[PDB]
């Protein structure tokens, strides 16, 4: 039914990030995938993009530089492989957690599992990006 | 019961908050549902920020969150816990 649901291996470098990593998610084209996460996920095979998403958040939970900027409740969430909650002012209706965005859209030939094509966004920012 | 704060004892509300804080669910969908329910029950302007983005020095443990809610509702003309 959908390209994002076909198996593939993860690739790409990502970028250095700091404590403000998730603050960047509400701005511009969103925050990059951290280089440290890309090191862990490169060459792993995933059954679907949702399985890749789970893996990102599990690695975030295990990374002390990334997890230290989540409060105890958000730490519990990422430990289950769930996306963490954004601040209230960045939520839209039932969309309350950080969202993975493809910079070059999949429907236009963008890569599904290339981490250099992936960004972390808030729901507010992601909706606005897709509306231009 | 589930429909308003006044249907919960304090102890029952602490149970709900504890489940949320520990992400003790079978899916992300279930956790989102509980968080939405919490925001609707409490009527607090901070919404889910009470759980995930505490003001500096605020107590974000489950019992801390319950206290914050209890005190705010009491001070802002809202009905309290059952019993
Ligand atoms: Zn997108």
């Amino acid at each position: 039914e959908s390209k994002r649901n076909k198996p593939g291996k993860a690739t790409g470098k990502g970028k250095p990030v700091g404590d403000k990593w998730l603050d960047d998610a509400g701005k511009d084209s969103g925050a990059p995938i951290p280089d440290r996460i890309a090191d862990k996920l490169r060459d792993k095979e995933f059954k679907s993009f949702d399985d890749f998403r789970k893996a990102v958040w599990e690695e975030v939970s295990k990374d002390p530089e990334l997890s230290k900027n989540l409060n105890p409740s958000n730490k519990s969430s990422v430990s289950k492989g769930y996306s963490p909650f954004t601040p209230k002012n960045q939520q839209v209706g039932g969309r309350k957690v950080y969202e993975l965005h493809h910079d070059k859209p999949i429907s236009q030939g963008g890569e599904v599992y290339d981490m250099d094509n992936i960004r972390v966004t808030t729901p507010k920012r992601h909706i606005d990006i897709h509306r231009g | 019961l589930k429909h308003s704060i006044s249907d919960y004892t304090e102890a029952e509300f602490l149970q709900l908050v504890t489940t949320i804080c520990n992400a003790d669910t079978s899916s992300e969908e279930e956790l989102v549902k509980l968080v939405t329910h919490f925001e609707e029950m409490t009527e607090h302007p901070s919404g889910s920020d009470l759980i995930y983005f505490p003001k500096e020095g605020d107590d974000d443990s489950p019992s801390g969150i319950v206290n914050t809610v209890k005190q705010w509702r009491a001070a802002n003309g809202k009905s309290g816990f059952k019993q």
